[PDB]
RNA sequence: CGGUCCUAAGGUAGCGAAAUUCCUUGUCGGGUAAGUUCCGACCUGCACGAAAAGCGUAACGACCGGAGCGCUGUCUCGGCG
RNA sequence: AGCCGCAGUGAACAGGCUCUGGCGACUGUUUACCAAAAACACAGCUCUCUGCGAACUCGUAAGAGGAGGUAUAGGGAGCGA
RNA sequence: CCUACGGGCAGGCGCCGAGGGUAGGGCCCGUGACUGGGGCGAAGUCGUAACAAGGUAGCUGUACCGGAAGGUGCGGCUGGAUC
RNA sequence: AUGUGGACCCGCCCCUUGGGGUGUGUCCAAAGGGCUUUGCCCGCUUCCGGAUGGGCCCGCGUCCCAUCAGCUAGUUGGUGGGGUAAUGGCCCACCAAGGCGACGACGGGUAGCCGGUCUGAGAGGAUGGCCGGCCACAGGGGCACUGAGACACGGGCCCCACUCCUACGGGAGGCAGCAGUUAGGAAUCUUCCGCAAUGGGCGCAAGCCUGACGGAGCGACGCCGCUUGGAGGAAGAAGCCCUUCGGGGUGUAAACUCCUGAACCCGGGACGAAACCCCCGACGAGGGGACUGACGGUACCGGGGUAAUAGCGCCGGCCAACUCCGUGCCAGCAGCCGCGGUAAUACGGAGGGCGCGAGCGUUACCCGGAUUCACUGGGCGUAAAGGGCGUGUAGGCGGCCUGGGGCGUCCCAUGUGAAAGACCACGGCUCAACCGUGGGGGAGCGUGGGAUACGCUCAGGCUAGACGGUGGGAGAGGGUGGUGGAAUUCCCGGAGUAGCGGUGAAAUGCGCAGAUACCGGGAGGAACGCCGAUGGCGAAGGCAGCCACCUGGUCCACCCGUGACGCUGAGGCGCGAAAGCGUGGGGAGCAAACCGGAUUAGAUACCCGGGUAGUCCACGCCCUAAACGAUGCGCGCUAGGUCUCUGGGUCUCCUGGGGGCCGAAGCUAACGCGUUAAGCGCGCCGCCUGGGGAGUACGGCCGCAAGGCUGAAACUCAAAGGAAUUGACGGGGGCCCGCACAAGCGGUGGAGC
């Protein structure tokens, strides 16, 4: 393009869109569980992974992805938004915080403990 | 038509060079000489006489090459390996004394021309100016 | 999608509980405190359907149906002259 | 710029308004005397007959209408901007 | 009423005036029986349109038609085989 | 009353926008209180200056959507008033009809702005939180009062909403002040101390108030400093890991032995404070004296003095760190690519290792990488991208010489660009973080002077660009009106039989009611064979028998005329194949739709027989396309070889304008391009920014309609792609071989075993 036309037009400055929006810009969102249950997942893979529909504050709902093995959570549950989609599972861009409200961390966990929301347990006695 | 005559002059000599010639001629201008005045004087050429083409005056221009090299490509290296127009008519460029180019660490020149005349990356630091910066050569 | 029987050929478009839908106050939605009618839908069209035209249409109508505002002796409920 | 009454088109003679469906495009026509309409007609579309002493209609006929017109014309039919 | 009285104040009317009321419009958001396609998702059903001359060369604008991919007509493009 | 003076009317003077001065007329002032009083001090009054703080006005700068394109009645200017500290349409009358906008008005959306801050090589991008400057607001609105100043947080009136007290007989209140409560939230603190210091107000001064401020309090929220110790210590225990059962690892790590010993205990204990004040000198200067600490007995000093918190992430590749077991596409990890199917360095635990450390991780957001909006610093033949083609508006750009001007541009000088912060050196808290001190700077903008090459501007001249003249050339360029022959079809006549048509083979169909085949006659419509080309013409679409009329573009020779009059071109306007639309015509051939015959599992297709719109003309629409060279237009520059069309010449040839091929240099990811660039360059316009969603939706404009132009988003995928390469495949091609077919003889498939 002649300078000319830069000095008409300029260049548009690109914009970015938001991946996590439920979020509302903050980091975490609290909410609340309506649907706990286990769906298929995508492309090569297989299984059964546990995801769950959360009613926020911001009046909206998503389906959030729950982390680790095993789960305390039913209908009612309450719960904190983390942000951050799965891949395999299309249409579900925000995992669970765990060890918050109604949501217990995953027990006998020893490794990654920072996620899975378990405390450090006694060695010996 | 013409929208540039600075550049195409410019163009001519590097369309030359390119090809290996000994002169290529171009329309006479007080500020065409000014031009190649510094060329001369930096020998970045040989020179140039004020010839004439058909009742049109134009400007044979002399042309340096380094010794014939040897090898695949015997072709000689360049004594002007590059030059492209910097203030252009559809875009003029004008610096100060203190915002003057740079070519090549030294190694190279730039011709600005100023309100003492056409001078030199250099010249225009020592006089103390500063004007429309017509070019680089190296 | 397929099979089979039949026909001169087996109803396309577009409309569709309709001036047509029997079952029927169909079912859902909307209007109402409450709506067998009204409006918007579905299609299961008893028994729409393309010049005995089909589907729409601005304007028009002492035509027919539904609703609201204004106002009232229509009414609550009559009285007086 | 003022005055008067509750009030000045001070009496009389003068539309109630909106939203929304059905039918018919519209002005118009009709059962003189229970139906004025969604019925008739209507511009418009299509089919069809008719070569001119036309076809068609009335008359036994003569005669006439068609028409003192001639296919962009005339008759019949359905539909109906 | 007080005057330092051709005065002031109280009081009276008026303009503008927050806003309230009545009426009719514009924009935007959320929502709605029903409806349209779009995306994704498993080894579902139907055919084989395209990729090799894909077994009718393909594609294309437009038009009509057909359960579906598609078919045909008109003109155009080669981003088309082949001795 | 007094007027030093001030105020206003007029004339006058100077200046010159109501500035100073003059003259004349009229109007205008006061406050006392305390005394080591008879003299000072604390105040009062009008004026002209100083200083400080403002108000108003002006130039430039200040986000997103044109899918907001037209906005405005006090609106724009005027006159004259009202109004204020004063300008102003601020307000009010009247006059005129103006004012604003593609240089983006009006409208919707977002936002307090700057110093700074974050990132970045830079330019930029993002940001405006603490501190500092400005603005605005003080429950939502309106208003005025007082005053030097407010239309006033802790002042007033009114309306509204909300809330509280009440003997309800009625009134009250405004935390966005400091803390605290409540709701909202992923989340952000003490209802602390002190006026000791600093600042502020009042006062002669003591002194007084001061949730400003100085401090303390809570929160790893951040940066910084500090600790959980140090030396020695084994061929290197136990335990736990692996293991080829030989051994290897954790590992000097521990233990253990010495050493110091943060915290704690005791004493001491601040700098932060000095003035105001008091005495002397006159309360001036000076000197001297005295007072007061919140933080708190805290920092720090001495000595005593105990080995005393370690956690988090990762170890498939990017990316540093590997083994066992468990698990078996399950449970699960996951930023991307991807891990898990009974041997998983990728899941889960363990051992071990890598990385950090009172932290380690996660999520979110900004810059970076992204050169991925490209000013610095990119693209559009095939990857996303050249407008379907012209004409032209505004706009951008512009040829050779000379002069005036000196706007842009450049130099110098000067002002401004405060501080804080940042950067540089030196100091202060035991260092650092912080903190002080001192120093370095512009960029910009105002002012003064200067320079004139380049652009600009004015003036003059020129001819190389462009246009015009004169004489000629080729051409399916376009419009109108005519017109020719071949063939198809139909009808009439003759002649003439037994079949014609068609197909892969067929059937439907036509034909004894006399078909096909042949001659003759007639009607009619569309299209123009050979020439014809690998050609020509046009901007594109596109244009073809022949003739005439009307008309565009274009090429050559002559060097005659004009004298930069150019290029490009947002919008605008016009043209725009086919199909399609409307009103009329026209209709031979063909042929969507449709019907019949076939093929097929089906065959709404491909093939055959029929066949309507349409195909043709006129007029008016529609405006699309593989509208393609998928290559915008003009100018300049950079080897040539050969073919062809069309000119001009002294006509082997040279020279101009076109149309193809191969190719120098060069460009290109490659294929390829290459004097007809996709080469080297300048000007201008259009367009691109991952694929799907989709050229869809909404809005808008256009259209009779079909639809066209403009043209997104949610959402989804980890790719979508270009060129080329090796292969494989092909109901592609060439060449070739095999009991592979064919040729010929035996069998198997049936029976019994
Ligand atoms: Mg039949
Ligand atoms: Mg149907
Ligand atoms: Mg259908
Ligand atoms: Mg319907
Ligand atoms: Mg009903
Ligand atoms: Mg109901
Ligand atoms: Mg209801
Ligand atoms: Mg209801
Ligand atoms: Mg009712
Ligand atoms: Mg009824
Ligand atoms: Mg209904
Ligand atoms: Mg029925
Ligand atoms: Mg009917
Ligand atoms: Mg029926
Ligand atoms: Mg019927
Ligand atoms: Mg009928
Ligand atoms: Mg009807
Ligand atoms: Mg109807
Ligand atoms: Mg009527
Ligand atoms: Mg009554
Ligand atoms: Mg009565
Ligand atoms: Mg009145
Ligand atoms: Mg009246
Ligand atoms: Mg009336
Ligand atoms: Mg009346
Ligand atoms: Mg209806
Ligand atoms: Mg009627
Ligand atoms: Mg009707
Ligand atoms: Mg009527
Ligand atoms: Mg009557
Ligand atoms: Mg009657
Ligand atoms: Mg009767
Ligand atoms: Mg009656
Ligand atoms: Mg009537
Ligand atoms: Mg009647
Ligand atoms: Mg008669
Ligand atoms: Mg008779
Ligand atoms: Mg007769
Ligand atoms: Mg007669
Ligand atoms: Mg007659
Ligand atoms: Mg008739
Ligand atoms: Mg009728
Ligand atoms: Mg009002
Ligand atoms: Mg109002
Ligand atoms: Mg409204
Ligand atoms: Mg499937
Ligand atoms: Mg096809
Ligand atoms: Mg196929
Ligand atoms: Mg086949
Ligand atoms: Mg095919
Ligand atoms: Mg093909
Ligand atoms: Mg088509
Ligand atoms: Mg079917
Ligand atoms: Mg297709
Ligand atoms: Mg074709
Ligand atoms: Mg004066
Ligand atoms: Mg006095
Ligand atoms: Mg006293
Ligand atoms: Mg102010
Ligand atoms: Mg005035
Ligand atoms: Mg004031
Ligand atoms: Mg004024
Ligand atoms: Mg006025
Ligand atoms: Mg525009
Ligand atoms: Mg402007
Ligand atoms: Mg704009
Ligand atoms: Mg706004
Ligand atoms: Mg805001
Ligand atoms: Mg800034
Ligand atoms: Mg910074
Ligand atoms: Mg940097
Ligand atoms: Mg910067
Ligand atoms: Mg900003
Ligand atoms: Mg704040
Ligand atoms: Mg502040
Ligand atoms: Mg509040
Ligand atoms: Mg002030
Ligand atoms: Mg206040
Ligand atoms: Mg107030
Ligand atoms: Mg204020
Ligand atoms: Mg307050
Ligand atoms: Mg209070
Ligand atoms: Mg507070
Ligand atoms: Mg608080
Ligand atoms: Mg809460
Ligand atoms: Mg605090
Ligand atoms: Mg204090
Ligand atoms: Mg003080
Ligand atoms: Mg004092
Ligand atoms: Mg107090
Ligand atoms: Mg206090
Ligand atoms: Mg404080
Ligand atoms: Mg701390
Ligand atoms: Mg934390
Ligand atoms: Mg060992
Ligand atoms: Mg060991
Ligand atoms: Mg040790
Ligand atoms: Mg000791
Ligand atoms: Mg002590
Ligand atoms: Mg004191
Ligand atoms: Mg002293
Ligand atoms: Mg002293
Ligand atoms: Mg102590
Ligand atoms: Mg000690
Ligand atoms: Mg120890
Ligand atoms: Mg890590
Ligand atoms: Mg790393
Ligand atoms: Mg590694
Ligand atoms: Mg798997
Ligand atoms: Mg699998
Ligand atoms: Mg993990
Ligand atoms: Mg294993
Ligand atoms: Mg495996
Ligand atoms: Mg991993
Ligand atoms: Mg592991
Ligand atoms: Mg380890
Ligand atoms: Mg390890
Ligand atoms: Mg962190
Ligand atoms: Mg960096
Ligand atoms: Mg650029
Ligand atoms: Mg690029
Ligand atoms: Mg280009
Ligand atoms: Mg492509
Ligand atoms: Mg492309
Ligand atoms: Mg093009
Ligand atoms: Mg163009
Ligand atoms: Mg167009
Ligand atoms: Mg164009
Ligand atoms: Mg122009
Ligand atoms: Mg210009
Ligand atoms: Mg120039
Ligand atoms: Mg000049
Ligand atoms: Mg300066
Ligand atoms: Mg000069
Ligand atoms: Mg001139
Ligand atoms: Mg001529
Ligand atoms: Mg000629
Ligand atoms: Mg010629
Ligand atoms: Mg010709
Ligand atoms: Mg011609
Ligand atoms: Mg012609
Ligand atoms: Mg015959
Ligand atoms: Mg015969
Ligand atoms: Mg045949
Ligand atoms: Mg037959
Ligand atoms: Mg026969
Ligand atoms: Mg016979
Ligand atoms: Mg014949
Ligand atoms: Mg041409
Ligand atoms: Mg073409
Ligand atoms: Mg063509
Ligand atoms: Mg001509
Ligand atoms: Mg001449
Ligand atoms: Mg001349
Ligand atoms: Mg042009
Ligand atoms: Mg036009
Ligand atoms: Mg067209
Ligand atoms: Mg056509
Ligand atoms: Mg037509
Ligand atoms: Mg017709
Ligand atoms: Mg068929
Ligand atoms: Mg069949
Ligand atoms: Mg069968
Ligand atoms: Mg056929
Ligand atoms: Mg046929
Ligand atoms: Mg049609
Ligand atoms: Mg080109
Ligand atoms: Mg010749
Ligand atoms: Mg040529
Ligand atoms: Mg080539
Ligand atoms: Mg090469
Ligand atoms: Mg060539
Ligand atoms: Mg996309
Ligand atoms: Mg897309
Ligand atoms: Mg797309
Ligand atoms: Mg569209
Ligand atoms: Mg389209
Ligand atoms: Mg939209
Ligand atoms: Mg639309
Ligand atoms: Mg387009
Ligand atoms: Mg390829
Ligand atoms: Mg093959
Ligand atoms: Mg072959
Ligand atoms: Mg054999
Ligand atoms: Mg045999
Ligand atoms: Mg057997
Ligand atoms: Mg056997």
């Amino acid at each position: 393009p002649t300078i000319n036309q830069l000095v008409r037009k300029g260049r548009e400055k690109v914009r970015k869109k938001s991946k996590v929006p439920a979020l509302k810009g903050a980091p975490f969102r609290r909410g609340v569980c309506t649907v706990v249950r286990t769906v298929t997942p995508k492309k090569p893979n297989s299984a059964l992974r546990k995801v769950a529909k959360v009613r926020l504050t911001s009046g909206y709902e998503v389906t959030a992805y729950i982390p680790g093995e095993g789960h305390n959570l039913q209908e009612h549950s309450v719960v904190l938004i983390r942000g951050g989609r799965v891949k395999d599972l299309p249409g579900v861009r925000y995992h669970i915080v765990r060890g918050v409200y109604d949501a217990a961390g995953v027990k006998d966990r020893k490794k990654s403990r920072s996620k899975y929301g378990t405390k450090k347990p006694k060695e010996a006695a | 038509m013409l929208t540039d005559p600075i550049a195409d002059m410019l163009t001519r000599i590097r369309n030359a060079t390119r090809v290996y010639k000994e002169s290529t001629d171009v329309p006479a201008s007080r500020f065409k000489e000014e031009i190649l005045r510094i060329l001369a004087r930096e020998g970045f050429i040989k020179g140039y006489e004020r010839v004439d083409v058909d009742g049109k005056p134009y400007l044979r221009v002399y042309l340096k090459y380094g010794p014939r090299r040897q090898g695949p490509d015997p072709r000689p290296e360049q004594v002007i390996h590059h030059i492209r127009r910097i203030s252009k008519p559809g875009r003029r460029v004008y610096v100060g004394v203190k915002e003057i180019p740079r070519v090549r660490r030294g190694l190279g020149i730039a011709i600005l021309s100023t309100s003492k005349g056409v001078l030199t990356d250099r010249e225009a630091r020592k006089l103390g100016v500063g004007g429309e910066l017509i070019c680089e050569v190296w």
